[PDB]
């Protein structure tokens, strides 16, 4: 995967790590928007998937 | 004698509470300035543009409360510049219901931040000024707390901007605008 990330300038809430997909060997977490700004029209929900091995770089 | 069009920002930065206030404000304006020779038009915008009722439709159903009630929030980004250009070309078009010789008045109620708009104000203001479109800006949220938002409002409002920029929470503003509308 060569996809980076979204705008972190928005106050999100990452909830539900979800079940680990035994197919791709990854896990997806959902981030929900709780408050935005005037000079920042952000999305209501975001999705992020990471390796089931829990690697952070 | 006058053609008034409403442009309301319904982006994601628009809190449902204030969006509601916009609708209430518009309805009150249409209920207060209800003249036998006065039509109204309203178009909401974000990244897209949705006309809810033209001058013709309002001429068929002169019920402000019934035209503003079904108005839902679009959400998304802001296209104030692109919107202004569209308003002076589509909203104020004879085919939609715009009249000739009648004065053009555009009330812009934006969040204050035109983010995501590929067009600038310099690309639409010289156009709106040529077609003879008077601009009135109503600031909401933090539009008067930030410098960038304040100046933006002063760039949309016809000069002098001070006498053409009012607060959405300013109830006396309606009587003020209605006053200047006499010295058109």
């Amino acid at each position: 995967n060569w996809k980076k990330q979204f705008g972190a300038e928005c106050k999100y809430q990452f909830q539900a790590w979800g079940e680990c997909d035994l197919n791709t060997a990854l896990k997806t977490r959902t981030g929900s928007l709780k408050r935005a700004l005037h000079n920042a029209e952000c999305q209501k929900t975001v999705t992020i998937s990471k390796p089931c091995g829990k690697l952070t770089k | 004698d006058s053609d008034i069009a409403f442009l309301i920002d319904g982006s994601g930065s628009i809190i449902p509470h204030d969006f509601r206030r916009m609708k209430e404000f518009v309805s009150t304006v249409m209920e207060q300035l209800k003249k036998s020779k006065t039509l109204f038009s309203l178009m909401q915008y974000s990244e897209e543009f949705r006309i809810h009722f033209t001058f013709k439709e309002f001429q068929n159903n002169p019920n402000p409360r019934s035209l503003v009630k079904p108005i839902t929030q679009l959400l998304g980004r802001t296209h104030t510049a692109t919107g202004i250009r569209k308003v002076v070309r589509e909203l104020f078009n004879i085919t939609n219901g715009a009249r000739k010789n009648a004065f053009k008045i555009l009330v812009v109620i934006t969040d204050g931040e035109k983010f995501g708009d590929p067009l600038g104000y310099e690309d639409v203001i010289p156009e709106a000024d040529r077609e003879g479109v008077i601009r009135y800006v109503i600031g909401v949220g933090d539009a008067f707390r930030s410098e960038k938002s304040r100046q933006e409002l002063n760039t949309i409002a016809s000069k002098p901007p001070r006498d053409h920029v009012f607060q959405v929470n300013n109830f006396e503003a309606l009587k003020t605008i209605q006053n200047q509308l006499r010295e058109k």
